[PDB]
RNA sequence: GGCCAGCAUCAGUUUUGGUGGCAGGAUAAAUCCAUAGGAAUGUAGCUUGCCUCGGUAAGUAUUAUAGCCUGUG
RNA sequence: AGAACUGGCGAUGCGGGAUGAACCGAACGUAGAGUUAAGGUGCCGGAAUACACGCUCAUCAGACACCACAAAAGGUGUUAGUUCAUCUAGACAGCCGGACGGUGGCCAUGGAAGUCGGAAUCCGCUAAGGAGUGUGUAACAACUCACCGGCCGAAUGAACUA
RNA sequence: GCAGUCAAGCGUUAUAGCGACAUUGCUUUUUGAUUCGAUGUCGGCUCUUCCUAUCAUACCGAAGCAGAAUUCGGUAA
RNA sequence: UUUGCUCCACACAAUAUAGAUGGAUACGAAUAAGGCGUCCUUGUGGCGUCGCUGAACCAUAGCAGGCUAGCAACGGUGCACUUGGCGGAAAGGCCUUGGGUGCUUGCUGGCGAAUUGCAAUGUCAUUUUGCGUGGGGAUAAAUCAUUUGUAUACGACUUAGA
């Protein structure tokens, strides 16, 4: 759908002679809480030997952009999964937010790779701070000093099944 | 990848004037005018001065400034037509039958007459197309000279000519007669 | 894809890299420390026995080649970076194909053997023809008429298509023979030569023009100075 | 007359300080300005005059104006609004036949049906009028 | 909202008009199809000819006079597309059939009436620039269609006398806004403006 | 200009089932020879992504903090 | 009073709108305001080269006759 | 192919998969209203020629079963990635110039000079240059390219993956 | 076909195991010398049409293709 | 075949069924371009303006639209004649001249409307192979039977006969 991020922090259940146990954190792209902490849990288990029958759920958070209406680069670090092995890809993606980055990049591996959602892994986004750092020229393009563009061919949707005049296509 | 924007520049000497509307140009020169219809690309011309003629492509792939180089080629083609001209210089050789070529008017069509290639009887008639002359070498053995505004008229009615004198089943390691391009070049030689 | 497929060769010698530059670089340095005179040479053209016969006879000094850029690096671009004070003047008045004479011999000697050294070479194309050159009617030979054709040999066959097609010279083959039907004007005297009438001249052997050694200027050691020598540079 | 012509061709460009008029959503019918690039398809508009919030939107939920004023690149809403304020977009914007057009339409909506009886008794007259003008000459 | 809509066929890509105007039929609207040799068919004319050439291989092996019957006028490529989607072994689909007309060219009494162009169906609304697309008839002369040049003569000379009909129906426009502009500063004038009129 | 027979691509009953039961056995088998053949069984950083350097920093000073600390 | 209908007020089931009061989260994040730093896809200014009467290319110059980013409040 | 368990079907209609023994949904009194499943919403045909991000152009594309044809093969189609290298002491293309000396290295041959062959394949001078990458000669000549340099001025090449 | 050899890959950190393209041995050895068990369906006549996987006719490409003739191949029913 | 056939005006009588209920309202071409207005040296010309849908334009008030009185203007429109021109793709329509006769809501007045009872399509639009009034126009063929043989199984075909 469309992504929001959270933070999920949990742990193992408390024993005896073992009190407190460390807490782990991870930032989670998902739909909602319920996707967010399979995932977690998932992750948890692929990285450390924590089960979900064994752990428990401390807090998770909404994490909301910072600076949602400034346009910003963002360096994507993704793991996808191959018979092979884990294969890592990096992309940039400009956009004025990690979830609307995130999401593009979703729907760019569903377009181009034929990935999917448990597949594909989020490694790390990254805003570049520096535009001297980018290096996609699909996204080089668009740091152009004074950039215009013109949009030839404009066609303009109709509302009714006939039209008395023949169409324009000028911008 | 999607260029946002890709562009050629068209240089236009002193004496030549382009007039492009709807893509299509007319170029005027000394020596002529010429007219080209490029409506099968989708490109933009802008003048930027008299001197200085730019064609765009905007939010295009590959095959589309592949024929946005094209179009530049194209429209150089055509300045150069009208203020040097060109000029392609052909030789017809022969073992034993001399090869008789002669220019003829059938209903006033200037068509070239080819006579006893490989001692043949059959009449070879290759039409002149419109804006090319053809003249025969002084002071050169055998030489036809083909020269007009338009390359591509000069160049298909030369490659037609030569074609026109195919060596049909005999080896062509041994049969070395033919009519075959010499020389290409302009028609202004003040250098 | 739609790429150019490059050409593949196997050959015995393969390309230098950064370590060759650094080699020169090294060298012309130390160079720079050893010897006392420094000379800027302007040697464009040159073929390699002139140039090793220039080395043999400057025996116990130093001719260095390379790129233009590494010579000028070496010696210091700019007025922060010369190696040796004053040095940046004759590192900037290093232009073409320029080769550094280390030395300690006196000034009079490079310029008296600079000024008096010339060799015979090919007119190079965008100079200017030393003379006027016709290929006679009839039978093409190897020299073109320049020598008596009873003494010369009439020119190979295999090289008609490059006579036709490359040097543009109207060639028939008669018996294995190359002829021209008429009188072939080349070059004419004092005449821009360009590559097609050079490389004629070439063809034929004529070598004419001359080949002098230009000197720019030169650095001493213990002066930290240039002068302008301007040899052959006319 | 020795000098070349070129067809100019022009067009609306997708630029910093375009003004933009929103056709579908929550500011449908409003103006907007365009702040920052995006992509070919997305760019950043805000239109705080007439209270658009500052967002990200497709070039397909917009038609571009033939207006057009100074604005740095990635201007902040206080900032969009100055210069905004100070171009006069507002007016320029009204005085066009398109803005007019629009008005027209929305009057005409709100049009009851004994003003739409007084729009034939008017129309009637001015018929008249016309038709005699039109006759003597 | 007209009892017979008049479509102008030329620019038009063949399928997608197609399913406009069977729909239209269906729904019970009279309609008038014009210049159906300015027809148009996405894709490259070697591959409509192929699959032409198709349809044309189809036929009844026992007796060719039984079987699927090939013509070649552009109006009846186009009437076979509207076919394929009418259901027209049906009484509904036989009614729906028949209050549809295809002509190629204009021909009288329609050269004097409005004609529409429907917008979803158009293929400079439609396909993708550098698409290329295909011309009925030229298609159809490549398979046998044998009256190309009578219907341009008629359509050049139908051209200039329409041509002539606008120039004056121009010059009269010009003379009814002239009329109409000096007395848009009259009283009447500014209530109606008032009014949105 | 003689166009040739199309293939068809109207899909047969019989030949989709009998697919399915040959990709069940397929499947079966490449299970089985799986369990029984005998064959012996991390990318790192890409090197586009930006802060590389930062992240070999990172795992670095985490590595020698935790040499200390599981010791002491 | 037999046949067929219309409206109003209700009940049961359901469908489709308008609008009000609350409560949570980083007690939303933002915008906005103030303050402290910073830089370029360098704004004003200054210098130079030489150009259509000052409009450019390259150096400098961190808010000035434009603005932006980050931290904190 | 042989065992063990569990489903489906025969005795069973209904919705969908165009059509159907084993596929998807759902099991059945007679009706009304509402909502859905599976499957769909260009027209046949009830339902968006909806919205959105990408990819593809097939001289009989594809709209499929995911098995085979299938060698994860071929392609100067196109797109996105991965790893290596080269680069303002100048990247890739292009043009021009250099491409040397012992030496026509030894044997062999009527002839064989880097280039019909068999074995050495070294040294010097180099910025670089093979006891030669090919064309060519009866042998030489000549051209080339391996390598180097001048002009040009900013990104490029290779191998893999999808 | 059987038995090997090589290794572009695949696999691995135990220099195991799979393995394309190539290649060797046997069948088959040097002077162009000198019929062996179809256990159950087959041929004709007349006449039509289809496929192309083309023998001829058409047009092409290559080849020590001089000419003549022929060989290999392409489009083509 | 008890005056048959056929067009023009006038009264009656019925009649309008794939679905009337203000009007199908006429450039062509392009779309990486056009439309309109205007000016000039008339062009691939300069300048201005338009689009971003027909959400338009034209029509549209009056017992389903009655009966009358005036003001302004010499316009608009219906009907029947009539002058001239154009249209052959299936023209069967388009434009126009003049007089006549109606209406005019461009503006201001005077009367009428009811009871269809609180809705019920509440009936309103061209063509009339039917009748009765009337003025002019024109008075045929085909088939069977007979016959020919350029034809032929039979039909059919092809000939001839007041
Ligand atoms: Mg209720
Ligand atoms: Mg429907
Ligand atoms: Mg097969
Ligand atoms: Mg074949
Ligand atoms: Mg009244």
């Amino acid at each position: 759908a469309h992504f929001k991020e959270y933070q999920v922090i949990g742990r193992r259940l408390p024993t005896e002679s073992v009190p407190e146990p460390k807490l782990f954190r991870m930032r989670i792209f998902a739909s909602n809480e319920v996707i967010a902490k399979s995932r977690y849990w998932y992750f948890l288990q692929k990285l450390h030997k924590v089960k979900k029958a064994s752990g428990e759920i401390v807090s998770i958070n909404q994490i909301n952009e910072a600076h949602p209406t400034k346009v910003k680069n963002f360096g994507v670090w993704v793991r996808y999964d191959s018979r092979s092995g884990t294969h890592n890809m990096y992309k940039e993606i400009r956009d004025v937010s990690r979830v609307a980055a995130v999401e593009t990049l979703y729907q760019d591996m569903a377009a181009r790779h034929r990935a999917r959602f448990r597949s594909i892994h989020i490694l790390k986004v990254a805003e570049i701070e520096k535009t001297a750092d980018v290096k996609r020229q699909y996204v080089k393009q668009f740091l152009t000093k004074d950039l215009k563009f013109p949009l030839p061919h404009r066609v303009q949707k109709s509302t009714k099944t006939f039209s008395y005049k023949r169409p324009s296509t000028f911008y | 990848m999607k260029y946002i924007q890709t562009e050629q520049q068209i240089e236009v000497p002193e004496g030549v004037t382009v007039s492009i509307k709807s893509r299509i140009v007319k170029v005027v020169g000394p020596r002529g005018t010429l007219t080209k219809n490029l409506k099968h690309i989708d490109v933009t011309f802008t003048k930027v001065n008299n001197q200085l003629i730019k064609v765009a492509v905007h939010n295009g792939g590959r095959k589309h400034v592949a024929a946005l180089r094209t179009v530049k080629s194209l429209v150089d083609n055509m300045i150069t037509g009208v203020t040097k001209g060109y000029k392609y210089k052909m030789r017809y050789v022969y073992a034993h039958f001399p090869i008789n070529v002669n220019i003829v008017e059938k209903d006033g069509a200037k068509f070239i007459e080819v006579r006893n290639f490989l001692g043949d009887k059959k009449i070879r008639n290759v039409p002149v197309r419109d804006g090319v002359t053809i003249e025969f070498s002084t002071n050169v053995k055998d030489e036809i000279v083909l020269s007009g505004n338009s390359v591509e008229d000069v160049s298909q009615n030369a490659a037609d000519l030569q074609q026109i004198c195919r060596v049909r089943n005999k080896d062509i390691r041994k049969f070395l007669d033919g009519i075959y391009v010499s020389h290409k070049g302009f028609i202004t030689e003040d250098l | 894809r739609s790429k150019r497929s490059k050409l593949v060769t196997l050959a015995q010698t393969d390309k230098k890299g950064r370590e060759n530059k650094e080699r020169i670089f090294d060298e012309v340095r130390e160079a720079l420390d050893t010897y006392r005179y420094v000379w800027v040479l302007h040697l464009d053209d040159v073929r390699t026995p002139v140039l090793q016969e220039i080395r043999t006879s400057w025996a116990g000094s130093k001719l260095i080649m390379g790129k233009r850029k590494v010579l000028q690096k070496a010696l210091g671009e700019k007025r922060e970076e010369e190696y040796k004070e004053n040095l940046y003047q004759l590192s900037k008045l290093c232009s073409g194909v320029t080769g550094l004479l280390f030395t300690d011999e006196d000034v009079n000697t490079v310029k008296e053997y600079f000024k008096s050294y010339v060799r015979s070479d090919y007119s190079r194309p965008n100079t200017k023809a030393p003379l006027t050159f016709t290929i006679p009617e009839g039978i093409v030979y190897s020299r073109g008429g320049q020598i008596p054709a009873e003494e010369d040999v009439p020119m190979i066959h295999s090289l008609e298509p490059t006579m036709r097609n490359k040097f543009e010279i109207p060639t028939k083959i008669k018996a294995g023979k190359i002829t021209i039907d008429s009188p072939y004007l080349v070059c004419t005297e004092g005449e821009k030569l360009d590559v097609r009438q050079a490389l004629i001249l070439k063809q034929f052997g004529i070598a004419a023009s001359e080949f002098k050694v230009k000197v720019s200027a030169y650095y001493d050691n213990d002066s930290s100075t240039v002068e302008s020598t301007n040899i052959n540079m006319e | 007359s020795t000098d070349s012509i070129v067809k100019a061709s022009n067009w609306r460009l997708v630029e910093v300080g375009r003004v933009v008029l929103i056709k579908k959503g929550q500011s449908a019918g409003k103006l907007a300005a365009i702040v920052e690039i995006i992509d070919q398809k997305k760019v950043l508009i805000d239109g705080p005059k007439a209270g658009v919030p500052r967002q990200a939107i497709n070039l397909g939920q917009v038609v571009l104006t033939p207006l057009t004023f100074a604005l740095p690149r990635g201007a902040r809403t206080a900032t969009v609004s100055k210069k905004w304020a100070a171009a006069a977009v507002c007016e320029k914007w009204a005085a066009s036949s398109w803005a007019k057009k629009i008005a027209q339409r929305e009057r005409r909506a709100a049009l009851t049906d004994f003003e739409r009886f007084q729009v034939m008794v008017l129309r009637k007259q001015k018929r008249y009028t016309v038709k005699k003008a039109l006759a003597k000459a | 909202v007209e009892p017979v809509v008049v479509i102008d066929g030329k620019g038009h890509l063949v399928g997608r008009l197609a399913s406009v105007v069977a729909k239209q039929l269906l729904n019970g609207q009279k309609i008038v199809v014009v210049r159906a040799e300015e027809l148009n068919i996405s894709g490259e004319f070697f591959r409509n000819k192929l699959k032409y050439h198709d349809f044309l291989r189809k036929a009844t092996a026992f007796n060719k006079t039984r079987g699927p019957f090939h013509f070649r006028a552009p109006s009846r490529i186009f009437y076979k597309a509207l076919r394929g989607m009418v259901s027209h072994k049906t009484a509904r689909g036989k009614a729906a059939l028949e209050r549809l007309k295809v002509f190629e060219g204009i021909p009288p009494p329609y050269d004097k009436k409005k004609r529409v162009v429907v917008p979803q169906a158009l293929r400079v609304l439609r396909l993708k620039p550098g698409r290329k697309y295909t011309t009925l008839g030229k298609l159809s002369t490549s398979v046998g269609w044998k009256y190309e040049d009578v219907v341009a003569k008629l359509e050049a000379k139908r051209k200039v006398s329409s041509a002539e009909y606008y120039a004056k129906k121009r010059a009269f426009t010009k003379k009814v806004a002239s009329a109409n502009a000096t007395a848009a500063e009259s009283d009447v004038a500014k209530q109606l403006a008032a009014l949105g009129y | 200009m003689r166009v040739r027979k199309r293939q068809s691509r109207r899909t047969s009953t019989k030949l989709k089932e009998g697919i399915k039961k040959k990709a069940s056995a397929h499947r079966k088998k490449e299970k089985k020879m799986a369990k029984k053949d005998v064959t012996w069984r991390d990318p790192g950083i890409p090197s586009n992504f930006p802060y590389k350097a930062k992240i070999l920093e990172e795992i670095e000073a985490k590595k020698m903090k935790d040499l200390e600390e599981r010791e002491l």
